[PDB]
């Protein structure tokens, strides 16, 4: 369960990410690809090199999914439902990989939002990303 | 450990810039706030009731300094991380009974602190070199279980 | 999300555990204490030796919480709400420990229910226990 | 590894009773059904669409036999688990890119299969000796990451 404080911090930090949301998503993915190379196997057809249009394209799509989760934070399961089906059924993404990407998303915000990344906001962001990850792994059949 | 010259270079140069009197306590404090169960191991530390109360706790700051001390000791010895941490392994594994997953958590928290303090300078390849380091340390610190 | 098949398998297996539920709970705890000694530190005041009345007493209380979760499988968060507060706030139980106990609970059923522990029932039981564990770790503040 | 004579005794005696032609495939099949994402690594194995379809798959059964082969090799070498599995580590880590957490999962699944087949004979202390073994193997098999 996400606390009213948590929703407030996540909203505030996403508001401060602003129009960089997409670029931030791209950077999180690259951080993940470099730091945890096992994750690369889900994207064999992507060019994963620095400045890849596909990575960038994916960074925006992933970031948009997160803002949609934020905007509907009280019913994430419904909002992320199609995405949950995709990640668990079709792609068969390992639940561990959600922890690795979540960490890298935290690192990315930390690296871009010096004022916003307080211990509290960090804690709230972490629970948000765990919540999103729980929904995205809810459909293992 | 699998550190390349370029990875060694990214780590050491950044580490030279690290404020070793504060980054250690910044990381422990964040661990205590983000993963509150870890507070179970620090019940003697005093006021841990709010984020501000945790970060401003001199015992946390003092103890994190010791923690960061151990990482710096790890950085001079990536050939023998197992032997450097053996005593700390005994303590955390046999005496404290800390689940080793928490070692990876604090390592990840450190990485977040580094990103936060260094910004654009903590590049994705710089993060990559540091994940190998904290992984290496977490695994050595967990040797007494393996 | 637990599937209608999952609810059916879990119900069936718990029905077959029958009045051994308590004894099974005691055995799961002992299995956990022996296999993963770190978990013992939450029970410093228990006698953890074989045949401990306290372990047994706890085995029944834990087993009763699980049957209550089964009986209300469609609203576990509400049913396990007080227990969630206890485990996360008061005891500060490490989320990892729920995986260790869940595994041992699976081992215990496996060891007592040869006919019931089919690959499907094993999968459903595993998701049930992950669900219960998610609820019990929902209140980290 | 930290195996005592009594622990060694529990493991070996039980292991002598293991049907090595089926228990291996029983465990892999269960892994594929319980943790369906692992099926990603076995897309070439054919029909994996139902539990019955997975357990009755001759390629799964054949491949699990090989898996169990490696455990039995582990059981004769708890002095050097790292070196015994080094080749398998290279394969799973550098070639297959299997997250090591899955190594612990299959180990736990094996333990469930053992409990299932042996019942009251797989006592809590017998399980304890076996958790040290599968942990040991999972960690050696994951050496190429560490
Ligand atoms: C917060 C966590 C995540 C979010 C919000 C997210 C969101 C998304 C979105 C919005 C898409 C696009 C769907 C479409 O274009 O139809 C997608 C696709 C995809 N995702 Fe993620 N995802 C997450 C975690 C992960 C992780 C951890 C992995 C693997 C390590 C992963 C692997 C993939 C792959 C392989 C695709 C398909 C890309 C392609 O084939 O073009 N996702 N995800
Ligand atoms: C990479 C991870 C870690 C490192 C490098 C590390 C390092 C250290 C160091 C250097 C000390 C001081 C020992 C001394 O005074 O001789 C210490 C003590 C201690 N650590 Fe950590 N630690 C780590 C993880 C953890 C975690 C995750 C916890 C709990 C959640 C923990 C709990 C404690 C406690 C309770 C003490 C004080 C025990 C005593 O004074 O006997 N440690 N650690
Ligand atoms: C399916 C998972 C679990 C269930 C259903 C469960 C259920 C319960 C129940 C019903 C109680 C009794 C509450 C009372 O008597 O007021 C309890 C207490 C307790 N639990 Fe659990 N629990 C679970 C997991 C865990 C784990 C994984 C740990 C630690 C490794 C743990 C540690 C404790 C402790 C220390 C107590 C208090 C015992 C005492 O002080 O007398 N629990 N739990
Ligand atoms: C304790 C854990 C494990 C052990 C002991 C083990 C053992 C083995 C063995 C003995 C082989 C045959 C290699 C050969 O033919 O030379 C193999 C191959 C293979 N393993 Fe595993 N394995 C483990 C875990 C896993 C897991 C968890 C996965 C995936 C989820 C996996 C995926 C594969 C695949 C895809 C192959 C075939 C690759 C090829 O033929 O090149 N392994 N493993």
């Amino acid at each position: 369960v996400l606390s009213p404080a948590d929703k407030t911090n996540v909203k505030a930090a996403w508001g401060k990410v602003g129009a960089h949301a997409g670029e931030y998503g791209a950077e999180a993915l690259e951080r993940m690809f470099l730091s945890f190379p096992t994750t690369k196997t889900y994207f064999p057809h992507f060019d994963l090199s620095h400045g890849s249009a596909q990575v960038k394209g994916h960074g925006k799509k992933m970031a948009d999914a997160l803002t949609n989760a934020v905007a509907h934070v009280d019913d994430m399961p419904n909002a992320l439902s199609a995405l949950s089906d995709l990640h668990a059924h079709k792609l068969r993404v390992d639940p561990v990989n959600f922890k690795l990407l979540s960490h890298c998303l935290l690192v990315t915000l930390a690296a871009h939002l010096p004022a916003e990344f307080t211990p509290a906001v960090h804690a709230s962001l972490d629970k948000f990303l765990a919540s999103v990850s729980t929904v995205l792994t809810s459909k293992y059949r | 450990v699998h550190l390349t010259p370029e990875e060694k270079s990214a780590v050491t140069a950044l580490w030279g810039k690290v404020n070793v009197d504060e980054v250690g306590g910044e990381a422990l404090g964040r661990l205590l706030v983000v993963y509150p169960w870890t507070q179970r191991f620090f019940e003697s530390f005093g006021d841990l009731s709010t984020p501000d109360a945790v970060m401003g706790n001199p015992k946390v700051k003092a103890h994190g300094k010791k923690v960061l001390g151990a990482f710096s000791d790890g950085l001079a010895h990536l050939d023998n991380l197992k032997g450097t941490f053996a005593t700390l392994s005994e303590l955390h594994c046999d005496k404290l009974h800390v689940d080793p997953e928490n070692f990876r958590l604090l390592g990840n928290v450190l990485v977040c602190v580094l990103a936060h303090h260094f910004g654009k300078e903590f590049t994705p390849p710089v993060q990559a070199a540091y994940q190998k380091v904290v992984a290496g340390v977490a695994n050595a610190l967990a040797h007494k279980y393996h």
